[PDB]
């Protein structure tokens, strides 16, 4: 239940090894965590979800991005979290695209838009 | 509020632009690049949107607008200025395209301006390409 | 190394700062008593790797804003690298 | 009322793994919850997003060392 | 000196971890452990002891 005690067991099943054995991958996590334990960026669910349909569009994903949409429409009727941009944010960092090749156009944050930290 | 007044302005100027370059008598290229300029300006609506956001959240300065629209001015500057560029010289084709070689010599420099003037003039040369 | 009990009376004792002199004496055998009985409760009754253990204390200290002394506890752990 | 919680709880899980199955993460369902409620008790998300992808690039090279 | 050094390093460590624990305390501990005494056990003995000593001290304030 401990936060610490989350990371030793997800280090140890993103292993699929004992925590010992990810002691060094824990020690290198755990720094890491410790870094920064808070976002810098706040949470706007409007501006994330305008990112992860662009993201399906450069993925040619426009039918994929409507069913996303249509789930993030149902999620926030079964809304049961006050902090899901930061769930959202994982989901999209953790997202890939098996769907396109790998070929992209740099994107700006200051031309366009850049997070205002929290 | 006139300060901020000067990326309004250039909100309004490429609305028209965009508007205007749209035809396909002002050719493809023109729709092009109202096309890249259109994406530019839902980027420009989505930040606004999200400072209106922060108003509802009633958690916006002057200082605060201002400098998240300073980096929203330069950029709405750099767009302002390419459009009013654009329909001056009405450049239509490979005038167009030397003119986009030229500008991003001249926008050389700052690397903002340059790197969003990269990608404009590559999107838009793929068609001439 | 001494005796169990010999062992508890002077550990019992460094804890205990000890009216009359009797009264003190007495505080004193209250001490060894209780810690005798502690024992041997412990004894009639009667896990997590030390490393990740080290690793969740240094990770509530930097969450507790104690990064740095995370950071020197973690120094002091890796010289140790008695359980 | 905890039948209820239970429910919404499966609910959410099936949303996230559609949202995940959409998103083509590649995430597994062990990071059902543990993932995400972790993050929940305040965790910086990029902070957590970099340490996920540094799990994964390990993980992926333990299993290209394994191989 | 290797043990001195281990215990100060051990007592450095416990301070930081803000434990309250003395050097005889952590010299006797050593001896308990060399003998085999279970590091719960002795954990848990310590803080009934820490807790009686303490109730000790009030009472014995209280007695003055």
């Amino acid at each position: 239940k401990s936060p610490n005690v989350l990371l030793q067991n997800l280090c140890c099943r993103i292993l699929g090894k004992s925590e010992a054995d990810v002691a060094q991958q824990f020690q290198y996590a755990v720094r890491v965590i410790g870094s920064n334990f808070a976002p810098t960026v706040e949470r706007d669910e409007f501006l994330v979800a305008e990112k992860i349909k662009k993201e399906l569009t450069r993925q040619r994903r426009e039918a994929d991005a409507a069913l996303f949409s249509e789930l993030h429409r149902k999620l926030h009727s079964q809304g049961v979290l006050k902090n899901k941009w930061s769930i959202l944010y994982l989901l999209l960092s953790l997202s890939e695209d098996p769907r396109k090749q790998p070929s992209k156009v740099s994107g700006y944050a200051a031309l366009f838009a850049q997070a205002l930290p929290r | 509020v006139s300060r901020i007044l000067p990326v309004a302005a250039s909100y309004s100027t490429v609305t028209r632009f965009i508007e205007e370059k749209s035809s396909f008598e002002y050719g493809q290229v023109n729709h092009a690049l109202a096309a890249a300029m259109r994406t530019l300006v839902k980027e420009y609506l989505v930040l606004v949107t999200q400072l209106e956001q922060l108003q509802r959240q009633g958690l916006l300065s002057l200082q605060k607008l201002w400098f998240y629209i300073q980096p929203a001015m330069r950029s709405l500057d750099i767009l302002a200025s390419l459009a009013t560029s654009v329909d001056k010289g009405e450049c239509i084709g490979g005038a167009t395209l030397s003119l986009l070689h030229d500008r991003s010599f001249s926008y050389t420099g700052d690397s903002q301006a340059q790197e969003l003037c990269l990608h404009l003039t590559k999107a838009a040369s793929t068609p001439y390409f | 190394m001494a005796s169990v009990p010999q062992l508890l009376d002077d550990l019992c004792e460094a804890l205990l700062p000890a009216q009359r002199r009797g009264s003190r004496k007495r505080a004193k055998q209250s001490l060894k008593k209780v810690a005798y009985n502690a024992l041997f409760t412990n004894l009639f009754q009667d896990r997590l790797p030390v490393k990740n253990r080290i690793l969740m204390l240094s990770f509530d200290l930097r969450v507790g804003g104690l990064a740095a002394e995370a950071d020197r506890l973690e120094e002091l752990v890796e010289g140790l690298e008695l359980g | 009322a905890a039948a209820a919680n239970l429910n919404a709880v499966r609910e959410t899980m099936d949303v996230l793994l559609e949202i995940s199955r959409i998103l083509n993460t590649g995430l597994d369902m062990e990071t059902l919850s543990i993932c995400v409620r972790l993050c929940e008790q305040g965790i910086n998300p990029e902070a957590l997003s970099s340490v996920i992808k540094e799990l994964r690039k390990a993980t992926e090279a333990l299993k290209a060392a394994e191989n």
